[PDB]
């Protein structure tokens, strides 16, 4: 069981995404961002939105880019319960992924409606956001915020301290910081190995 | 918020927290399904005067790049070298 | 008899079982339902070829130590002996030896698995 | 400002270390964990008793399409194109022509729904409220066949539907 | 005690329903024995009940008809068999019932809901909804030549 | 009476089919995300008897939850070929249904019912996790309905 | 009346394992915040009935490359002996009463892991080779260590009896003078028992279902049905070992019903366990039974030599 | 709710619970009334054996009491 090399195929998921989107104009073009990392729908269409904007010279209106950080998060929560808790179920602990998952259906219902869709939003736009926040939502999302960290809290109490998955988890993959950057790594990849470095601190936006 | 008090008592007792004032299923503190309408306010270009197009269209300014050399003194870096980073004061250890 | 006859009736339950599961169903047989599963694509080597043990000398070891067991499991009736000096002296003596064999090969790293 | 996630040292005071002792020896932080999971145990769960419970929805959600009709009985769609213009997946397929009262109405209005991401765009596009996605979610089929909605059927859609479509519209035509 | 004011709850539930047997019904039928408040009832016999105690998304709920559109429903229910109206509210779309705030009624809106049709003869048959586009030369009826 | 016989057979192999249903551990692309909340717990698929188990050999049904490349149809193909039977296949998504937003692509499948017979499509991009329900549902009802024993009599 | 006996002993067992699939379902569902099988049967009470009808109405394949004897052997290995480990169980009276009952227990323990050997090694696929090598390691992790916490208890009980060990906890459950080797023997039956975390031969995130990946419809369930049938026996024999009922010979009823609910307890925690904690690696559970248990249990069985003969207190051979 | 796991519990002890009842009440039946006799070790088989002799009818477990010496 000794692992002699890694030779990952991909590929399998390849739909010319690319290709398709010379075909479209940049309104057409903005959901297939939606469907590259499906985690993290909204964070792509800001990543699009963004680089339309420069290359138009135009600038979204405070309110849209307050809306853009709000959901950005929201969205870093969605992602990070499926990182974590899918990482665990692929190492034996099926328990964190059931309960997160409930608070990441309530974060779907806030995708749902913003934009109708609970997924595939395709909510935030070139110039902003494509409609303004349904009255009594912020109080819906203050609530579910209100007792998230208790969440989080419950699943370190399942796993942070737990000595089976420290041993799982513990000196494994070690990566240098140096190897880390030459091989084109970023996010936690990088800060996992001591590198300081973080876009929303270094080259903000929004 | 059914669950009988030797209940609650037993699974607060086995988590470790008061798991009362976080439930995590929504009862009736959330916003109510029928809203009044809204009433949503205009943009900055909304005015019947002193509102020209060509004074406020950002895709006019822009520019082809400037060319800086072609093939047709102090050493410089890109920017200043980044500031070093700051422990937290929220709280430095985790 | 008694141990004989229940030993015939669980594991003639057993086979009725699956004389049952294969001939109820309806069947339908072809290559490439029955191909070796691999995830979807088709395995590269036969799975008869060597698969290399990295916990070998454990293995060994655990011949070893399973006979020792052997050597021990008589120790409760060894206890009703009367001569209990001489008894007690070669229980802890024999178990000791164990737990000297295992400190040795712990320390010399016999138990660690070959990388 | 950053923080640090895993670096600190722990005591050695004999206090300390025997009660890293009776962790490591009683397992008392796999107890600790234990208590969770029966906490659990005890709370009311989640589920939700489909299909005589249903999942909340909000007015924007984007279901199954249908085409509406004035107040008269009139269609609404009068053939512009722009739904089909504005398609991310060319799901509208559009013909038209002068009705035989000089109207300019369609003869073919088709949408691919194994084509359409229900992205809600043609409903944006659409000028005069013709084309919408319905709050419907449940209309899977047995045959692909089955998915590829014409006239016909788009404009049966908005007649079946159009007690909630409109209504859904009242609330949320003011964020538009 | 309170255990056994939980036990006097669950009793109440066989009268709520109307006796043993109404009480087996839902059972069987759904899953579900708790009583809530009747909303209203549409025209094909489903009843819509709501309980604010419950947590959100199990306050509302339907026990649909046994008999809808000509076919047997005691067993076989589906989502599809809400109409309308019931749908908005019954998908918290809205706050109030169509019993409260009825639909705005159009001549041209379905008196009768269907639900979902795919496997039946009923089924949608996609068609083109168009003429034919050329129109063929037809030769004369007549021997001349 | 055979016949009433082999009708209230057929009920027992029907009803024991669909309430124990085993799809197998098969996703693709961004509608896999929302079979993973039916299985969460506002939906509880396991509740119905929907379990999902990773062996072909161990599942009954095969969601097809997201785009089909050319790439990906031959091992889509492989796995349910290694299913036993009966088999039943749910065709999710637009992606799976038709090729959705990548239908005129050089690398995608326009639906995965060309590669395998299908029972049931869910349209949606992706299908909420209650359309998925509604589904999986449909698809009981279609196996309650089965007559192979009546069939068979008259054979 | 003795072929009766044997029926009134394995048509329930079966009956239980099928029931304790539908309890597991529902403990973990509602340690998982949502409810498990409630549709099919009131609280779900039919759904353990309809898998079985559904699997033995399915298909059972014998794949290509396999071997066809051994891959037919291998299951109705697991299921006989299975229930084989049953006859000697004193509920209060054993079906077969043995004079080495707990060696005869350990003796079939160990010819049930050939069902997994052979299983995955006649499948002739890659996943269930690698699932039956991780059997083996298994295997050589708990074995050793559990027949020496078996010698250090029954030291005090004297005897290899299974029915003496109800005599010698009539005053006093044998938990309170060994609960350090009830701690490890709970243990040695997770791995024993391919139970989480150590279910590492069929470890379904990493070989998809290891060793019988390759098992469909009935031959399948005879797996399952052996599995769960171990998780029982083990957890009844943990019972007797540890948490002693005592034995009203008049009222034999009274035993039966206080030794099954400690004996359901037993299996609920199991369940609770598997709701719990992520999985071991396989060469991480051969180290846990070697550098940790296997230490502390040699030493303990040197204590439990010596501690009956110091204190005066060696049991009757008899 | 939590209690609704509490049918399949019972259900499963309930079968659990009919083996070593069984066990008993067969034992009994089989025994005249009495427990069956456990002969583990040598001596209490030939206790057994001279019981079936001495019962005149062929099973150890019919007793003979003093109403058997004249
Ligand atoms: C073998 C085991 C099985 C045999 C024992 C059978 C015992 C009878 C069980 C009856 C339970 C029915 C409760 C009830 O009336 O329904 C209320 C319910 C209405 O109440 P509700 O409005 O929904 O609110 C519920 C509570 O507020 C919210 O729920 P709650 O969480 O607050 O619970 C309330 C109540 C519910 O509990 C009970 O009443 C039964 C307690 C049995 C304990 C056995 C363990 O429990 C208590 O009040 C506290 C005392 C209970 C003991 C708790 C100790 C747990 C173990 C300690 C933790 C460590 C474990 C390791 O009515 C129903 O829905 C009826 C449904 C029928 C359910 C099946 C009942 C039969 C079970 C099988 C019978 C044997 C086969
Ligand atoms: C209760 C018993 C459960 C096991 C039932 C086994 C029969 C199952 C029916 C079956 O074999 O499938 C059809 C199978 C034929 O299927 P096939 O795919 O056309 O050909 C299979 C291979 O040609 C031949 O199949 P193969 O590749 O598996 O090799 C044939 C056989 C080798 O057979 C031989 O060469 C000589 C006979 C071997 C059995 C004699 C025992 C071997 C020495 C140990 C002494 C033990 C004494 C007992 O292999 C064995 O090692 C048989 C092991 C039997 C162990 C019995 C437990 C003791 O057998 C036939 O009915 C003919
Ligand atoms: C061996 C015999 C095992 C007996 C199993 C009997 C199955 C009981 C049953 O059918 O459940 C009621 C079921 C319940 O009906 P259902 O399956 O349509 O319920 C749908 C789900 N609800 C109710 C939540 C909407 O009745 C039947 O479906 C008829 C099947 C009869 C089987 C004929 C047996 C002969
Ligand atoms: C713990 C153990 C649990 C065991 C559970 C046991 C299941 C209990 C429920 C049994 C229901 C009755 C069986 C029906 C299922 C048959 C599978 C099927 O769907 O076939 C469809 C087939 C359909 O065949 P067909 O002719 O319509 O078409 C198939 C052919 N092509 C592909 C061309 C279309 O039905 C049959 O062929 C025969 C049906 C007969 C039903 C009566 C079964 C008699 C059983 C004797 C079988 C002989 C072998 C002996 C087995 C041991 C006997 C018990
Ligand atoms: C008068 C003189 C008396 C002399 C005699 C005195 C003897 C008593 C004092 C001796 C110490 C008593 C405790 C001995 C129990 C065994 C302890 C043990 O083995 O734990 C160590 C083991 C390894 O832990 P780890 O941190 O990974 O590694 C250590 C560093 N190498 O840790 C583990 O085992 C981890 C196990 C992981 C799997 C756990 C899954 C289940 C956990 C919940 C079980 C709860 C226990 C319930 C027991 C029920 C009993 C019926
Ligand atoms: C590779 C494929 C394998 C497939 C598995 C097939 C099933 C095999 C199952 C295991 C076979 C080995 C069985 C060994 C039984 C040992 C149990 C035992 O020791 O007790 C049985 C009994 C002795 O009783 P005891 O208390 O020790 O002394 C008499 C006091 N009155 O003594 C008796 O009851 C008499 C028993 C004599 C007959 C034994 C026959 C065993 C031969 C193997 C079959
Ligand atoms: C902390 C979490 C650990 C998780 C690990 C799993 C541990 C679970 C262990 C479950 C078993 C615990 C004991 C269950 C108690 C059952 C009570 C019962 O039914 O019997 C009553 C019993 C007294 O009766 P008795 O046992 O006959 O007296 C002993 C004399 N021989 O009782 C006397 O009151
Ligand atoms: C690697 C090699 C390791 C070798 C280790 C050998 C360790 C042996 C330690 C000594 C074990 C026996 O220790 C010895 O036991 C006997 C009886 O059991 C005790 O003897 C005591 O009880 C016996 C009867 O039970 C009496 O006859 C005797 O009068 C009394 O003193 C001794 O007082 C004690 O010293
Ligand atoms: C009479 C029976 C009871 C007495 C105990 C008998 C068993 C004794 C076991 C071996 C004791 C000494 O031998 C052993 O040497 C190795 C050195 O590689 C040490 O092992 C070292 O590396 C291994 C693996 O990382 C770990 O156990 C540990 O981190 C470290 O100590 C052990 O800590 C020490 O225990
Ligand atoms: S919802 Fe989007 S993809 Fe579907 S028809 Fe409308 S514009 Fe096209
Ligand atoms: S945008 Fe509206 S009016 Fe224009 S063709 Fe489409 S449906 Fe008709
Ligand atoms: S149908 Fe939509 S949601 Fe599903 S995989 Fe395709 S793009 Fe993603």
């Amino acid at each position: 069981e000794m692992v002699r090399k890694c030779d990952p195929h991909i590929g399998l998921l390849h739909r010319g995404t690319e290709k398709l989107i010379e075909y479209k104009t940049y309104l057409q073009a903005l959901p297939y961002f939606d469907r590259l990392d499906y985690v993290s729908m909204m964070c792509n269409e800001q990543a699009y939105s963004l680089a339309v904007e420069k290359l138009l010279n135009i600038r979204p209106p405070p309110r849209a880019q307050w809306i853009r950080v709000l959901f950005g998060e929201i969205t870093r929560l969605l992602n990070h319960i499926m990182a974590v808790t899918t990482h665990a179920l692929d190492i034996g602990a099926m328990t964190p992924f059931f309960w997160m998952f409930e608070e990441r259906e309530k974060m779907f219902e806030f995708y749902e409606r913003v934009s109708g869709a609970r997924m595939h939003a395709a909510y935030v736009r070139p110039g902003g956001v494509h409609q303004d926040l349904p009255l009594g939502l912020m109080d819906d999302i203050y609530e579910f915020s209100k007792n998230f960290s208790l969440r989080i809290d419950e699943l370190e109490e399942m796993l942070t301290n737990n000595r089976i998955w420290r041993n799982r988890t513990v000196d494994i993959g070690i990566v240098t910081a140096e190897d880390a950057l030459n091989y084109g790594f970023s996010g936690v990849m990088l800060r996992g190995s001591g590198i300081q470095w973080d876009l929303r601190k270094t080259q903000p936006y929004d | 918020a059914s669950a009988t008090r030797f209940i609650q008592w037993l699974r607060n007792w086995a988590s470790g927290r008061d798991l009362q004032a976080k439930l995590q299923l929504r009862y009736q503190e959330i916003s109510k399904r029928t809203q009044p309408p809204p009433k949503l306010p205009v943009g900055p270009s909304h005015k019947l005067s002193n509102n020209y197009y060509c004074t406020r269209d950002g895709r006019r300014e822009a520019m082809p790049p400037s060319i800086v050399m072609s093939s047709q003194k102090k050493a410089v870096s890109p920017a200043p070298p980044i500031k070093r980073w700051e422990l937290s004061q929220d709280e430095p250890y985790l | 008899m008694n141990l004989m006859l229940a030993l015939l009736t669980n594991f003639t339950l057993a086979t009725l079982l699956v004389i049952i599961a294969f001939w109820l169903p309806q069947l339908n047989v072809y290559s490439e339902k029955t191909s070796p599963y691999e995830c979807g694509f088709d395995p590269m080597g036969s799975a008869r070829l060597p698969f290399s043990m990295k916990f070998f000398l454990v293995a060994i070891t655990f011949l070893l130590f399973d006979l020792e067991i052997a050597l021990l499991l008589p120790l409760p009736w060894a206890s009703q002996t009367a001569n209990l000096n001489t008894m007690l002296t070669m229980a802890l003596f024999l178990i000791i030896l164990l737990a000297v064999s295992l400190a040795y090969e712990w320390t010399q790293k016999g138990l660690e698995w070959t990388e | 400002t950053y923080k640090y996630v895993n670096l600190r040292e722990p005591s050695m005071d004999m206090k300390s270390v025997t009660d890293r002792a009776a962790q490591t020896l009683l397992w008392t932080e796999l107890i600790r964990g234990l208590g969770m999971t029966l906490s659990y145990l005890f709370r009311e769960p989640a589920t939700i008793n489909y299909p005589f419970e249903k999942g909340p929805l909000s007015p924007r959600f984007r279901g199954e399409h249908a085409l509406r009709r004035y107040p008269s009985g009139e269609e609404r769609c009068i053939a512009c194109k722009l739904c089909e213009a504005v398609c991310p997946a060319q799901a509208i397929t559009i013909e038209a022509e002068p009705r035989a009262d000089g109207s300019r109405r369609t003869t073919r209005y088709d949408i691919d729904m194994t084509k359409c991401i229900y992205c809600g765009f043609c409903q944006e596009a659409c000028p005069v409220d013709a084309i919408v996605e319905g709050p419907n979610f449940e209309f899977s089929t047995e045959t692909h066949e089955e998915l590829l909605y014409n006239k016909e059927k788009l404009l049966n859609n908005g007649d079946k539907w159009e007690a909630e479509i409109a209504a859904n519209i009242q609330a949320d035509y003011l964020y538009r | 005690m309170e255990l056994l004011q939980v036990l006097k709850r669950g009793l109440q539930q066989v009268s709520g329903h109307g006796g043993l047997r109404g009480y087996l019904r839902v059972l069987f039928r759904a899953n579900d024995v708790r009583v809530g408040t009747l909303v209203g009832e549409d025209k094909y016999g489903n009843k819509y009940y709501e309980d604010n105690k419950q947590f959100f998304g199990r306050h509302r709920w339907v026990i649909y008809t046994t008999e809808m559109n000509g076919k047997n429903t005691f067993w076989d229910v589906d989502g599809s068999m809400v109409p309308p109206e019931w749908h908005r509210w019954l998908h918290c779309m809205t706050d109030d019932p169509p019993t409260v705030k009825p639909p705005t009624a159009r001549k041209f809106i379905w008196t009768n809901h269907k639900f979902n049709l795919s496997g039946t003869p009923q089924q949608y048959v996609p068609y083109s909804t168009t003429r034919k586009k050329i129109q063929e030369w037809v030769p004369p009826s007549t021997p001349y030549k | 009476r055979g016949e009433y016989v082999v009708a209230k057979l057929d009920d027992l192999i029907n009803w024991a089919r669909r309430s124990s249903l085993w799809p197998m551990t098969f996703g693709l692309a961004c509608c896999a995300v929302e079979m993973m909340h039916m299985a969460a717990p506002r939906y509880d698929m396991d509740r119905f008897g929907v379990v999902f188990r990773a062996s072909p050999r161990q599942s009954d049904v095969m969601i097809v939850a997201g785009t089909l490349t050319n790439k990906m149809a031959p091992a889509l193909r492989k796995v349910y070929d290694q299913m036993p039977e009966p088999r039943y296949v749910v065709s999710m998504g637009s992606c799976a249904n038709g090729g959705g937003y990548y239908h005129y692509s050089y690398s995608v499948v326009r639906g995965c019912d060309r590669i395998v017979p299908v029972d049931i499509y869910v349209p949606g991009c992706p299908p909420t996790a209650e359309a998925l329900l509604y589904g999986i549902l449909q698809l009981q009802k279609k196996i309650k309905r089965e007559k192979r024993l009546r069939i068979w009599y008259r054979r | 009346m003795f072929m009766i006996n044997i029926l009134m002993l394995i048509i329930p067992i079966l009956l239980a394992v099928a029931f304790l699939t539908l309890v597991e379902r529902k403990v973990l569902g509602y340690m998982q915040l949502r409810k498990g099988p409630n549709v099919v049967g009131p609280y779900g009470l039919l759904q353990p009935i309809a898998d079985a009808i559904k699997l033995f109405i399915k298909e059972p394949l014998r794949p290509a490359t396999s071997s066809a004897s051994m891959f037919i052997l291998a299951p109705i290995m697991a299921l006989g002996l299975a229930l084989t480990m049953w006859i000697p169980l004193p509920m209060p009276y054993p079906l077969i009463n043995m004079n080495l009952g707990v060696l005869f227990m350990l003796a079939m323990s160990s010819l049930a892991v050939y069902s997994i050997l052979w299983s995955g090694w006649a499948s002739n696929s890659k996943y269930a080779l690698i699932g039956a090598l991780r059997a083996v390691a298994q295997t050589i992790s708990y074995e050793v260590t559990l027949a020496i916490i078996l010698l250090s208890v029954l030291l005090m009980s004297g005897s290899f009896t299974l029915s003496t060990l109800i005599t010698t906890q009539e005053q006093m459950w044998l938990i309170l003078p060994a609960w350090p080797l009830a701690m490890m023997w709970f243990i040695s039956t997770l791995a024993e028992t391919n139970r989480a975390p150590f279910d590492l031969t069929e470890g379904e995130s990493e070989l998809v279902s290891g060793f019988n990946v390759e098992y469909a419809a009935g031959p399948f369930a005879l797996f399952f049905m052996a599995e769960y049938a171990n998780i029982i026996m083990m957890n009844i024999f943990t019972a007797i070992l540890f948490l002693g009922t005592s034995h009203n010979p008049h009222m034999p009823e009274l035993y039966t019903i206080n030794f099954t609910i400690k004996s359901l307890l037993l299996t609920m925690s199991f369940l609770w366990i598997r709701a719990s904690y992520p999985r071991f690696r396989y060469d991480q559970l051969m180290h846990l039974l070697w550098k940790n248990f296997l230490p502390l249990t040699l030493a303990l069985c040197m204590w439990h030599v010596s501690l009956p003969i110091l204190t005066s207190g060696i049991p009757p051979q008899t | 709710m939590w209690f609704e796991v509490l049918p399949g519990i019972a259900v499963m002890g309930v079968c659990l619970f009919i083996p070593g009842m069984a066990t008993a009440r067969i034992h009994r039946f089989s025994n005249g009334g009495k427990e069956k006799r456990v002969a583990h070790y040598p001596y209490q088989w030939y206790l057994m054996e001279r019981d079936r002799r001495v019962s005149g009818v062929n099973r150890s477990y019919v007793s003979k009491g003093l109403e058997n010496i004249d």
